[PDB]
């Protein structure tokens, strides 16, 4: 955990490394709630996107290349099914993906499309039908995102509505600024808990201000050099962001995303985050690769992202410090690199002898990450008793 | 079980220095070599240590791009066929013992259409 | 799912209380505004006459008396919970009294989220405008013209977004508001000029100054010295423009003032009113400077005495001053010139009953009749009591405690009550053990502390400073006869106790007392450690049976069929008591949501939380384990659940409302079958804290083939108690029809409709009620004229053939009420 980073953290995150001169478009659009709309699909994707995140795509096959020119014309916008229930096509949930970056070259007379997109509203999968050309539209029922009012809302008296704004917060991270704070903050906001059959911290357990409190101590108990900047304030672009960036397995992400309410997917999260230890290797079972605390974020995105080859294969990487049980195969290249500055090997599990991940080891003498390693996500089994 | 490739410089053999030759030691063999892609076929695939025990069983002839710039600057080919069912035996060996889809083998054909562009303007005989 | 629910005691909570003249021009009256109910009363020499009460379809959230120019007398302006907003007039036709509507109207956004300091609702003291102040960022305007029939409003924007308080000036000539107003810099004091041509803010007389950082409250001073009173956590500070005055007065730094109100009509004198019955007086001094105009010199405050916690202040004349409270008995004082021999200015005249807030309640039969008996938590702090309601109107025995009651359960055997308290200690120099006051718990007959060690390697980070403030809680044995605390038991340091039950386990023929507590700290959020206590009441001893340490919080706790059924954390498990005394676990079922609520019926067990999640378990007895029925998932906020019958569950939610599930077997599907459809929406207007099964009158007999089924008792915040019965199909179309045509006649004080009223309502959306009869609205069916009467039966048809009894006889119909009246 060196002593300090002196890379442009915000560097991982305009995906240099697919073009410069990208198409941008700033038209946001969102339908409605609890309506049935039908949208394509994109195949070759095996993925679930939390809303908020971005998405690289790299496309070759005539037919993908032909619907997303369409596309771009109509709306903009695609549906990414999970295909996780097994892998035989079960479908029943989604999110919608929106593209804010288009441009198309030529290569060996074969049209590639090279395309940015981020997560939207989440969907149910109602009917799904295939298409001759290729294309999978289905029919789904967008599903609603709801904000709950405060607990004390409906039970708080008249007379106390003048004491419910607060000073604000001290900023010097300390106790006596962050205990004694919470402690008045708890006591002068749930005052009115005496007219009810709970007690104050029962209330404050479904506080959503508590909850991220709660959420970035361990965040920053993981990630040290981590400041509580680039997280949001609003609580469900934050439970979103949390959610996008747990080393998780596939059932967990399932059913954080069938989560309707932020409260309900915060404490989720939390208690996911109570219970990860570590992860192991997808094929040996057992070998043991690298553990939690070693988990720290070069990106504004947090510690895990997508990113795609240079043949179009997406795959989602976790920055770790250290990596365990890996063997190198090749030498050191620098091109279509996802951090500009290092140069990245291929890494193989030192047992089966499968893809875990690269080694991403800096160029510049003077640069604090010296070598640091990535981690595909579909190579790794959270290792949780 | 690792068998250098084909003999750099065969004495026996008689050799002719032809425009096409030229053309195969300089325009093909300089543009194949810088790309980011020709970076595995360069030098003679080591299974020893990228450790795939098995290699040598299924690929008969090995062989690289390194091994037949050598041939091409010292005399090896009376012709340039010969120079050309060597590339293009270099790019079999891959896609037979590899399986489509995967990532050599995306590599690869990418080169061996770069390849075919380039020698299809290869010089009237001379 | 067809229910029927109807109130048997009317909320007794005071929000709000103005005083002036609105019945005659030469009468004082005093107006208090009671949830959905308003009085009206006459201060008299002997104290106060009744003269009107009116119900509202709304909860009253803003009420002021302003007189127009022209007018003979006060007009009043009401607004509700629901937006609703009226002007109302008093008439006295002879001997017969009506409030009439002169102006009404919805003033609603339909984009707004609302604010954090509640609904503000001034009067310009010229009676030119009235200002609203709804959601962040806007502030409306309605003009008090002749013509505004229908209460038209424009929206000005405010580039402060964190409005405190605001109030009107008085002594402008032209209409001018002055508030407090929070940014990151802190918290400042600006002023405006409100204009009604152009419809926006012009520049303020005064300049914007800096405050403190907790001033929250403004008054504005009347014409004679004029400028406005900011009152904070430490100090009082005037403001005039140019003139400044400040005092820090030591005595009002114990606890905040939350209340105020004018003595005198030139503000020489004002009355002060803080979270802990404290009453206050705050001077003004004048001086003259020889040129006609009068200046303020200083300020002085001075304590009075102490009253019941008080949530609005009235003085009403020479000296007598009305307190009312919302967690506690509301009160009539006189003021003296001089003091008693405890230096106290205060001496009580009058105390009127309140019930708020119940926190838990009981059916027993104490005289063993066939008639039914409610004993309630009622009350907080210092004004926390047992309430003894019987169907005698109903008659009411208070049982003072002074301390917090949180749970009542009752134990035939022993003849005595188990309660479940709590009492604030301060924390002095060595350790906290100092009492604020004597309680309950500290005076009683006999008393016991736990000596448990299961948990002495807890946290217990020991981070506790001088004044801090800990909680204290207590079981107390109460005699049901003379109801005299007979046993004290106090539980452990930072030991916070949740559930109560009594009964019998196995084969033992003896009865307990089990408490289920929670080990709480402060730096951890959620507790890891429990306990169970087995209490045996004997000999007029308490003694302690067993005890089993559990790893989370027991929220819950129900005897299941000879064994306990607990909720750990997340996790409902099954007891059974040994021949050795002890617990032993049968089976474990692992949930997704923290189990708050457990109710049972026969073999099924209803599991829920506080998001609304909804769990239906059966036990199996071959297997000894639980399995999972059927769920519904609906986000929301829940207060309290209940069981009515085999396949209906009735529950409270947000914003007032009412809901009822059912469970359908029939279903072809296993995932049909699986879920749980809603029947029921209601917006009943109360927050409900507790569900009973229960009822009030002579039962015992029951007569025969009554119309309703079931009956369930529950009890607010408000001290309002309601109940909830079944119906058939039958009856509840009539009954529908009889609320339809009815709503046709009755007229609603201040317009509104009674849909509107009764829709079920959220801050995401509004749906109309349906399963629902209210019973006031028949209930009103008796009161109304016979003329009216036949209006309403016109073209009824009902009962059983002979051509449905042609149409309903008005007679008929009037049997019915009756018959359903007599259910409480
Ligand atoms: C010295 C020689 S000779 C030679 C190879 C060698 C290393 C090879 C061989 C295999 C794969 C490669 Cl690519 C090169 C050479 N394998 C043998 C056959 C063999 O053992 N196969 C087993 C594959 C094991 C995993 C391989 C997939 C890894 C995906 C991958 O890493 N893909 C790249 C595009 C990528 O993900 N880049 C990221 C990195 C982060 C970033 O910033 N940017 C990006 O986009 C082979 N076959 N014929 C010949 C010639 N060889
Ligand atoms: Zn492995």
């Amino acid at each position: 955990k060196p002593n300090i980073i002196n890379f442009d953290t915000s560097l991982p995150t305009s995906h240099t490394y697919l073009g410069a001169d990208m198409e941008e478009f700033h038209g946001r659009t969102l339908h409605d709630d609890d309506s049935c709309q039908v949208i394509p699909v994109l195949p070759q994707v095996m993925m679930i996107l939390i809303p908020g995140q971005t998405l690289p795509l790299q496309l070759f096959h005539p037919q993908e290349v032909s619907m997303v020119r369409n596309l771009i014309q109509k709306d903009r916008t695609f549906a990414v099914l999970a295909y996780s229930n097994v892998q035989e096509r079960e479908a029943q949930f989604g999110t919608t993906a929106e593209i804010y970056a288009y441009r198309e070259e030529q290569d060996f007379g074969i049209e590639i499309v090279k395309v940015k997109a981020i997560g939207r509203q989440r969907f149910k999968v109602l009917e799904l039908r295939t298409q001759s050309d290729g294309i999978q539209q289905a029919k789904v029922q967008i599903l609603p995102e709801c904000v709950l009012p405060s607990t004390m809302s409906a039970v708080q008296l008249e007379s106390l509505n003048k004491c419910q704004i607060f000073p604000s917060k001290p900023v010097s991270r300390e106790d006596q600024c962050s205990y004694k704070w919470w402690q008045k903050y708890q006591k002068r906001k749930f005052h009115c808990a005496n007219l009810t059959s709970w007690p104050r911290w029962l209330y404050s357990l479904y506080d959503a201000e508590t909850l991220m409190d709660r959420i970035k101590k361990q965040l920053r108990e993981w990630d040290e050099n981590l400041k509580d900047d680039s997280l949001p304030s609003n609580p469900i672009d934050f439970s979103y962001r949390v959610a996008a960036c747990l080393p998780i397995d596939d059932v967990l992400r399932i059913q954080l995303l069938k989560i309707g309410s932020a409260i309900q997917r915060l404490r989720c999260e939390l208690d996911i985050m109570n219970k990860c230890t570590s992860l192991c290797c997808k094929q040996c079972q057992e070998t043991e690769i690298t553990t939690k605390n070693e988990i720290f974020s070069l990106s504004l995105c947090g510690p895990m992202a997508a990113y795609v080859n240079p043949h179009g294969y997406v795959h989602e990487t976790l920055t770790v410090y250290k990596a365990c049980n890996l063997n190198l195969i090749g030498r050191p290249s620098t091109e279509h690199s996802w951090f500009p500055g290092y140069a990245w090997t291929v890494a193989q599990c030192k047992i089966c002898a499968s893809h875990i991940g690269w080694k991403f080891t800096a160029t510049k003498k003077d640069m604090s990450p010296q070598k640091f390693w990535g981690l595909t996500r579909s190579a790794l089994l959270p290792t949780i008793p | 079980m690792n068998p250098p490739p084909p003999e750099t410089s065969n004495p026996n053999k008689p050799k002719r220095q032809t425009n096409q030759l030229q053309y195969l030691l300089r325009v093909v063999l300089k543009t194949l070599w810088k790309h980011q892609f020709a970076w595995p076929f360069q030098q003679p695939v080591d299974a020893v240590k990228l450790n795939l025990p098995d290699y040598y069983k299924i690929i008969k002839t090995p062989m690289d791009m390194g091994t037949i710039k050598k041939r091409l600057e010292n005399n090896y080919y009376w012709n340039a066929q010969e120079c050309i069912q060597d590339f293009n035996t270099m790019f079999t060996n891959c896609y037979i013992y590899n399986k489509p889809g995967d990532d050599i083998v995306l590599m690869a054909e990418a080169l061996e259409k770069l390849f075919l562009q380039k020698i299809n303007e290869l010089p009237t005989e001379e | 799912s067809y229910n029927y629910v109807v109130t048997a005691q009317k909320p007794t909570a005071v929000n709000g209380c103005v005083t002036g003249h609105f019945t005659s021009a030469e009468d004082l009256n005093l107006l208090i505004a009671k949830n959905t109910r308003l009085e009206i009363y006459v201060v008299t020499a002997e104290g106060l006459r009744p003269v009107k009460e009116v119900g509202m379809y709304g909860k009253i959230a803003v009420m002021e008396l302003f007189r127009p120019k022209g007018e003979s007398k006060d007009l009043l302006f009401i607004l509700t919970a629901k937006y609703n907003a009226c002007i109302l007039e008093y008439k006295q036709s002879g001997e017969s009294i009506d409030i009439i509507t002169r102006a009404h109207g919805n003033v609603q956004d339909r984009i707004g989220r609302p604010s954090e300091t509640g609904i503000i609702g001034i009067i310009d003291p010229e009676c030119r405008m009235i200002g609203l102040r709804l959601y962040d960022g806007l502030f409306k305007v309605i003009p008090l013209d002749r013509d505004n029939k229908e209460l038209k409003a424009f929206n000005i924007r405010l580039e402060e977004l964190h409005v405190i308080d605001v109030k009107f000036l008085y002594g402008c000539q032209a209409p001018t508001i002055c508030f407090v107003y929070q940014d990151p810099q802190g918290r400042h004091v600006k002023t405006y000029e409100v204009s009604l041509r152009e419809k926006e803010f012009n520049k303020g007389p005064w300049k914007q100054e800096n405050v403190e950082a907790e001033a929250s409250m403004v008054i504005a001073v009347p014409e004679p010295f004029g400028g406005a009173i900011i009152i904070g956590q430490e100090s009082i500070t005037y403001h005039n423009g140019d003139k400044y005055l400040a005092i820090a007065p030591p005595i009002i730094k114990q606890s905040t003032i939350v209340c105020h109100n004018r003595v005198d009509p030139n503000g020489s004198r004002y009355l002060l009113g803080d979270m802990e019955g404290r009453l206050f007086m705050l001077l003004l001094e004048k001086e003259e400077q020889m040129d006609g105009t009068v200046t303020l010199k200083d300020l002085r405050v001075e304590l009075l005495g102490e009253t019941s916690i008080a949530e609005c202040l009235t003085y009403l004349d020479n000296g007598v001053v009305f307190v009312g409270s919302r967690l506690g008995d509301s009160q009539l004082v006189k003021l003296n010139v001089d003091s008693n021999e405890q230096g106290s200015y205060v001496v009580a005249m009058e105390t009127f009953t309140n019930l708020g807030p119940i926190v838990d309640m009981c059916v027993v039969d104490l005289e063993r009749q066939g008639q039914g008996q409610l004993v309630t938590c009622s009350g907080a702090f210092k004004e926390g009591s047992l309430r003894i309601i019987r169907n005698g109107k109903l008659h009411i025995r208070t049982v003072p405690l002074y301390e917090s009651p949180r749970k009542i359960c009752y134990q035939e055997v022993s003849q005595c009550f188990g309660v479940l308290s709590s009492r604030i200690e301060v924390q002095d120099t060595s350790g906290g053990t100092t009492a604020l006051r004597p309680s309950a718990s500290t005076q009683a007959l006999s008393s016991s502390v736990s000596s448990s060690k299961l948990f002495s390697s807890s946290t217990a980070p020991h981070e506790t400073s001088f004044g801090e403030e800990v909680e204290v809680h207590n079981l107390l044995i109460i005699d049901q006869h003379t109801f005299e605390v007979l046993h004290a038991h106090q539980f452990l340091q930072n030991e916070y106790a949740l559930s109560l039950v009594s009964c019998k386990l196995g084969k033992d023929p003896n009865t307990y007392f089990i408490v289920g507590t929670a080990m709480v700290y402060p730096e951890e959020a959620e507790p890891k450690q429990g306990r169970i206590v087995v209490f045996q009441y004997s000999d007029g001893k308490l003694q302690t049976v067993a005890e089993k340490e559990v790893k989370g919080a027991v929220y819950s706790m129900v005897e299941f069929n000879g064994k306990l059924l607990a909720s750990i954390n997340s996790t409902v498990r099954l007891y059974e008591w040994t021949t050795e005394k002890e617990l032993r676990t049968e089976c474990n079922h692992y949930n997704n949501i923290m189990a708050l609520y457990l109710k049972t019926k026969g073999d099924f067990i209803l599991v829920g939380d506080l998001m609304r999640s909804v769990l239906l378990l059966a036990y199996k007895p071959m297997e000894g384990n639980f399995e999972e029925i059927a769920r519904d998932f609906n986000p929301n906020w829940m207060s309290a659940v209940e069981i009515l019958d085999d396949d209906n569950f009735l529950g409270a939610e947000n914003a007032f409302n009412l809901f009822v599930c059912q469970k359908d077997s029939a279903a072809t599907t296993d995932e049909e079958r699986q879920h749980l459809q809603e029947v029921g929406l209601f917006h009943l207007g109360e927050f409900v804290n507790v569900f009973c099964h229960g009822s009030l009158v002579m039962q015992n007999l029951g007569e025969t083939s009554t119309p309703t089924q079931g009956s369930v008792l529950f009890g607010t915040v408000n001290g309002m108690i309601g109940l909830v019965t079944s119906l058939s199909e039958s009856w509840y179309n009539l009954l529908l029809d009889m609320q339809n045509r009815l709503n046709k006649v009755i007229k609603s004080v201040g317009k509104i409709e009674h849909s509107f009223w009764r829709s079920f309502h959220t801050e995401r959306k509004t749906e109309p009620a349906t399963g629902f009869i209210d019973g006031d609205l028949i209930e009103s069916f008796l009161d109304i004229s016979r003329p009216k009467m036949q209006e309403v039966v016109a073209n009824l048809q009902y009962d059983d053939g002979s051509g449905m009894k042609r149409e309903a006889t008005a007679d008929d119909l009037i049997k019915v009420v009756e018959e359903l009246t007599r259910i409480h």
